[PDB]
């Protein structure tokens, strides 16, 4: 009821031995009551990493969109070592959504070695059950066997309505996912945890399929842009194995599924000047003249028999001398490219001088072998050159062209193949223009690029007219490693050109920050050549691919030295030094912040040979390389883009929570305000608040203004209320709660961007007989739910949204100002629910969590705190605090990676993908929050190293002076393979 | 509760073996943050293994080899006695070699 | 009281019967998710004589209850399992267990 | 949006007269030539003459008998007229409203592109 505090633990454990005589009533009675929950202490065991690999296959679904809807493939499992190490090795295949499957190696949800499920955003399915949102549920199969070598599962993704289907060998299994959310772009993965042998099947040339597709199910290698070649990658990674070493890798530029759907620009309405009549009419014979040309050089060489028969289609000369049908579509020609000139912004001109008759109006060849063959170009490349810019707009008009195709073609219902098939009406340019492939291009601009060009001969006056907090990563040195005193040279190398600013930061740095706009760092940009400190500011000079900075740090004389190939970048005014006065504070640390698509090497200087250029500039100035002698790599850390609540500080410049204690008439309330609000500098953004401590459903779903003491002392009904404060709009807010998996930072959120997933198990016949579903938060839409009223829209009333949560039935019913609302959920046994508000302010005064009761009716305290388990008295224990939902957090980047070998094996071998050496983790699962991190961790973390250096002690004082008993009782928590491993380990 | 002895009994020595050499190589990160919190533990699961009589004889020759290789050696670059050592792993030291 | 939820099955023929030692590689994990006993960090499979009355009862049963080579999950109620007073400081008193149990071998 | 509603092809002997219909209502352009696209069991989508908007007709793959391709323009009506059925036409006939008059194209790819098919009718041949 107080929080992880170690003097607690100092008390336990000087109760445990009294002066060198152990008590053994107090030990055995401490090691009863705090050790068998697992629910205070934090739980460390050896967890394994799980690694996942996807073809770059992307299909998704969007309202007129060109991806297909139906799409299937196959894994063929050719070895698996079963308990390689003390685990079992983790095997899955599925899909994932690009938008938010984020599998960092090491640590996560659960226990961690998070794969194709753990999480709402990936589906996937081991032999026995499928997986998601860390659930597992057995599903029948024949085999009903977990994956082993020799099996193929086939999957299949509809997505016209939402199904994920599993096949394995042959036989399908008896549950799917449905009703899933389709935003964003699926894609094939596979996890697997090391001794495991798979090989991707694609179809087509990319994987032979062992079994039959789906009827209506198309092959997943159909669904490669033309832009790019199919191959198999990790999902995310932070680094990369390149020869000279290690390379951090920043984020990726992931495609969406609105990338797809094309978006012309209307010319329909775009009137038509008189310059249609005085340009276009010629401008449309130089286009026959220039089909007519492309004719007459062979090929299609015309012969008199019939007017357009096979090759012989050009007729009647160069002029339109055609009936009046073909007469207008010849005439329509470039007065359709002066419609959509006119709606992207070209201005229509005309010839002041004479250009017409500068313009000579016969080709040069003049071979003109027949009447149709005579063709006058004007030789309008020989008079007037293409400006850049007017390709430009080439390219834009090629571009609105293309869109409004692909827009008649979805239309008629073509969707994309790369395989070309027209009575399947599928395309392999049927992409959007900025998707296709170059040849595709040059052939959609073949004949704009010389009408375009043509037009400015006849004198036209044509003219020109992802995530937030998820742009960059910063890798930074661990703050163990923070310099006071000394020269250091640490070098960093640019394999791609772009934003990857390389400097010292200070220990305190905040990850969100982008690094060098705040004090806490000294970088420079080489992208520009600016230095960051405060800002922006000139310097040195932008680079290359493959140039190297040598930044340096002089402690003793106050100064940074950035250097580029050994060259010393020179300010603006003409010093060396970018930064001449810099205090030594609390130290500095070698960072980066890469941007997204970039590559850079972050070579501290383990090797001195490795580094190059350090003999030019560093050495003999004084300057020892960075981790020269430190044996092990330097552990690095990595802003994590993964949203994770933390409590809220009390020193935010922008929000405070206020403790109201309980009075009378009054329940134990925490008022969030926001501080700033009407001022300069107001961050009014949505804010995702919830409680620290969760409710625990009933595990064994049992069927189950006076106050009765009976029914208060059997019921299972604990709630709470959410007092909006008058000001606050109801239309931003979102009363609730969320399970600990809830990592959705979205600034425009509304209750259709919550995660969710029905497992619908049925059986051999098809008929269901489970749905069950699955959210990663389930609250009722304040943001449309609230009272009517036609004035008063600033209420008197609060709003007081109850939130009834039946722990033993699972009923979580809503309401609000007395009335019940037609909101109700159902949830699974064993789940953990944290009160949550989603509120964008709108007040000085927004919202409190009114921690209350009712009519019988017991109290929240009660169901977080076992103590308080039979006790009405509402409470609000310093446990119970507020946690925003931070964007961005440290992590520890491992030092070892689970090396995996992918290579295309063969047409008929598809491709094969092969993890074999095993690498582990000592997790620390935090028990009320659901969420494992690494051990190694803690070395920043002081605050959780403490409270476990005093827990270890504990155990020590527990197991102290021949208690053999609570030894024994010692080894089911702390077992002797993490103590090994913990004896070995030397980070 | 049982562990395996002779597991403990070859990893405590090679660990120890790692452990002064890692010292040493002039570790600028030693393996606990120190020099003290690299050595002590190891000296203390040392101490107590011998004691409890686990270690062999050529264990026992290998350790001793350890602590000091100048007189050790039957007829470790540089003993765990020369090296700079802190008060703490001086009184691990004088455990074992009492 | 007790089932068995095949996870791999094995050869199907030869059941362990009354009179001989069973080895195992058991993975004890509780009611809650919250695992407290493997014997593979142990590194030692859990070699007991069947019927010697030395295991909890669930898991005596679900071991005759299964085959060699075959993996599977022995659900042992508190019933059949320590039950009213628990393992002191491992299982909590009136638990639900749950074993990730595989027959590797016998004799 | 360009539908190209195409009625049933009746069964019936060799070297028997018969009138396709097929209308192509949407937009009013790209429309111009409505001729035939039949495809064949396992062959490749022979071409039917494209006669233009104005009914002129051109030579194509497919003309080994009449396959005198009338188009009423007054309902944009193509009424492909074959007298002498031959074991070549029982295939499923396709009508294409396509934007290039008689294969004429001086015009762009994209633009090239824009051809609408039809539903599909398989006039077997007895």
């Amino acid at each position: 009821k107080h929080g992880r505090n170690h003097k607690v633990l100092d008390v336990l454990c000087s109760l445990c031995v009294c002066n060198g005589v152990a008590v053994r009533s107090n030990q055995d009675l401490i090691t009863e009551n705090l050790l068998p929950g697992r629910e205070l202490l934090l739980q460390t065991n050896l967890i394994n990493y799980v690694t996942s690999i996807r073809p770059n296959i992307f299909v998704g679904r969007a309202e007129g969109s060109t991806q297909y809807g139906k799409w299937y493939f196959e894994v063929m499992v050719d070895e698996v070592v079963p308990f390689l190490t003390a685990q079992a090795t983790h095997l899955r295949v599925g899909w994932a959504l690009t938008e938010g499957y984020s599998p960092y190696p090491g640590g996560g949800e659960g226990w961690g070695g998070n794969g194709v499920g753990d999480d709402l955003y990936s589906y996937g399915f081991d032999g026995l059950h499928l997986w998601t949102g860390h659930v597992a549920r057995p599903v029948t199969s024949p085999g009903q066997h977990l994956l082993a070598p020799e099996d193929v599962v086939s999957c299949c993704l509809d997505l016209s309505v939402p199904s994920i289907s599993f096949r394995i060998n042959g036989c399908p299994v008896q549950g799917v996912f449905e009703a899933f959310n389709l935003d964003g772009l699926f894609f094939p993965v596979v996890s697997f945890s090391a001794g495991v042998k798979v090989r991707f099947l694609l179809g087509g040339r990319h994987g032979e399929f062992k079994f039959l597709p789906p009827p209506g199910y198309a092959p997943c290698h159909e669904a490669v842009l033309p832009r790019e070649r199919l191959r198999l990658e990790p999902i995310k990674e932070y680094r990369r194995e390149g020869p000279r070493g290690p390379h951090l890798v920043g984020p990726s530029r992931c495609l969406s599924h609105t990338d797809f759907v094309p978006c012309p620009v209307d010319t329909v309405q775009i009137v038509l000047p008189p310059h249609l009549e005085r340009i276009r009419e010629k401008l449309a014979e130089n286009i026959h003249e220039l089909w007519a040309l492309t004719r007459i050089e062979q090929g299609w060489t015309y012969g008199p028999v019939r007017d357009d028969n096979k090759r012989l289609h050009p007729c009647l000369v160069n002029f339109h001398s055609l009936p009046e049908p073909e007469r207008n579509y010849n005439l329509q020609m470039s007065g359709e490219t002066l419609k959509t000139l006119l709606a992207l912004g070209c201005h229509v001109g005309m010839a002041d001088e004479k250009a017409e008759d500068n313009l000579k109006k016969t080709k040069l060849p003049k071979t003109y072998m027949m009447s149709n063959g005579y063709k006058p170009a004007p030789l309008d490349l020989s008079h007037v050159r293409l400006t850049p810019a007017q390709t430009t707009l080439v390219d834009r008009l090629a571009e609105n062209g293309h869109n409004v195709w692909a827009r008649d073609r979805v239309a008629q219902g073509w969707s994309y193949s790369a395989v070309q098939d027209i009575p399947a009406r599928r395309n392999p340019r049927l992409v959007p223009y900025r998707l296709l492939d170059e040849a595709t291009k040059r052939s959609n601009r073949d004949s704009l690029c010389q009408a375009v060009r043509t037009l400015l001969g006849y004198g036209y006056n044509i003219e020109p007219p992802q995530s937030r907090w998820d742009r960059v990563r910063i890798f930074r040195a661990e703050k163990s490693y923070t310099v006071q005193s000394g020269r250091w040279y640490f070098e960093f190398e640019a394999v791609t050109t772009g934003e990857m600013r390389v400097g010292w930061a200070r220990p305190e740095l905040r990850p969100d920050v982008e690094l060098g706009a705040d004090e806490l760092a000294y970088v420079f940009n080489g992208h520009r050549g600016q230095r960051w400190h405060l800002g922006s500011e000139p310097f040195g000079r932008p680079w290359q691919s493959g140039d190297v900075v040598g930044c340096m740090i002089d402690l003793t004389e106050n100064t940074i030295i950035f250097t580029l190939n050994g060259e010393v970048l020179m300010s603006d005014s003409g010093s060396e030094t970018a930064f001449r006065e810099i205090e030594i504070g609390d130290g500095f640390l070698p960072v980066c912040s890469l941007g997204p698509g970039q590559v850079g090497h972050l070579n501290l200087g383990q090797d001195v040979s490795s580094l190059r250029f350090f003999a030019i500039c560093g050495l003999q100035e004084g300057f020892e390389p960075f981790a020269i002698n430190m044996q092990r790599p330097v552990t690095t850390w990595f802003s994590k883009s993964l949203p994770q609540f933390e409590p809220v500080p009390p020193e935010h410049p922008h929000y405070e929570v206020a403790r109201m204690d309980g009075t009378v008439d009054t329940p134990p309330c925490l008022r969030l305000a926001h501080r700033t609000w009407g001022s300069q500098n107001s961050l009014v953004e949505m804010l995702f608040l919830r409680l620290s401590l969760p409710v625990q459903f009933h595990q064994h779903f049992r069927c189950t203004n006076r106050d009765d003491p009976e029914i208060i002392l059997n019921t299972t009904t604990y709630y709470y209320s959410v007092r909006v404060f008058a000001g606050q709009e109801p239309s931003c807010v979102w009363v609730g709660w969320v399970t600990p998996d809830y990592h959705q930072h979205d600034m425009n959120f509304d209750l259709s961007k919550v995660r969710a997933v029905t497992v619908t198990m049925g059986d051999e016949q098809g008929n269901v007989h489970s749905s069950l579903k699955c959210s990663n938060c389930y609250m009722v839409w304040g943001g449309d739910f609230v009272s009517p009223g036609q004035q008063g829209r600033i209420s008197h009333t609060d709003l007081v949204i109850g939130c009834l949560v039946d722990l033993a039935t699972g009923l979580m019913t809503f309401t609000a100002n007395g009335k019940e609302s037609n909101t109700f959920f159902q949830v699974e046994p064993n789940t953990k629910l944290f009160p949550a508000v989603f509120v964008l302010p709108t007040h000085q005064n927004v919202i409190q969590f009114e921690l209350g009761k009712q009519k019988n009716i017991m109290p929240l305290s009660a169901a977080m705190f076992l103590s308080e388990r039979k006790n009405p008295a509402p409470q609000c224990p310093p446990r119970l605090e507020v946690q925003m939902l931070m964007p961005v957090s440290w992590s520890r980047m491992p030092n070892h990676f689970l090396q995996v070998e992918t290579r295309r094996a063969g047409e008929r071998l598809g491709w094969a993908v092969q993890c074999q050496d095993p690498l582990t983790m000592m997790a620390l699962h935090i028990p009320e929050e659901n969420r494992c991190m690494d051990i190694l961790e803690l070395s920043e973390r002081l605050d959780l190293q403490r409270f476990h250096s005093h827990t270890l002690r504990l155990y020590r004082a527990v197991c102290a002076l021949g208690n053999n008993r609570v030894a024994h009782a010692l080894c089911s928590h702390v077992d002797q393979a993490q103590l090994l491993h913990a004896l070995e380990d030397a980070h | 509760p049982a562990i395996p002895l002779e597991a403990l009994r070859d990893k405590a020595l090679r660990m120890l073996g790692e452990a002064v050499r890692d010292g040493g190589q002039h570790a600028r990160d030693p393996v606990g943050g120190s020099v003290e919190f690299q050595f002590v533990p190891v000296l203390k699961l040392v101490s107590t293994l011998l004691v409890m009589g686990i270690f062999g004889d050529e264990d026992v020759k290998q350790i001793l080899k350890m602590i000091e290789p100048e007189v050790f050696t039957e007829e470790l670059e540089e003993g765990l006695l020369q090296m700079k050592l802190p008060e703490s792993v001086k009184l691990q030291m004088c455990n074992l070699l009492e | 009281g007790v089932e068995i939820e095949t996870i791999s099955p094995g050869d199907g023929r030869t059941f362990p019967k009354k009179g001989q030692t069973c080895v195992v590689h058991y993975t004890g994990m509780l009611q809650n998710g919250k695992k407290f006993d493997s014997s593979r960090d142990r590194n030692k499979p859990f070699k007991f004589r069947i019927g010697k009355q030395e295991v909890i009862k669930g898991f005596e049963e679900g071991a005759a209850q299964m085959s060699l080579g075959q993996r599977a999950k022995l659900t042992c109620t508190p019933d059949v399992a320590y039950g009213a007073t628990g393992h002191p400081g491992v299982i909590p008193p009136n638990a639900t267990l749950i074993f990730d149990v595989e027959l590797l071998n016998l004799e | 949006q360009v539908q190209l509603q195409e009625s049933g092809g009746g069964l019936m002997q060799a070297g028997g007269s018969l009138r396709l219909s097929c209308t192509a209502s949407g937009s009013i352009f790209s429309i111009n030539s409505m001729g035939w696209y039949r495809q064949a069991p396992g062959k490749q989508r022979e071409l039917v003459a494209t006669i233009t908007s104005g009914n002129s007709i051109n030579y194509a793959d497919s003309v080994k008998g009449r396959f005198t391709i009338s188009r009423d323009n007054a309902k944009n009506t193509v009424y492909l007229q074959m007298n002498s059925l031959k074991p070549e036409d029982t295939a499923v006939y396709y009508c294409n409203a396509d934007r290039v008059p008689n294969g004429y194209n001086p015009w762009g790819t994209p633009n090239d592109e824009y051809d609408y098919w039809g539903q599909g009718t398989q006039v077997t041949v007895s």
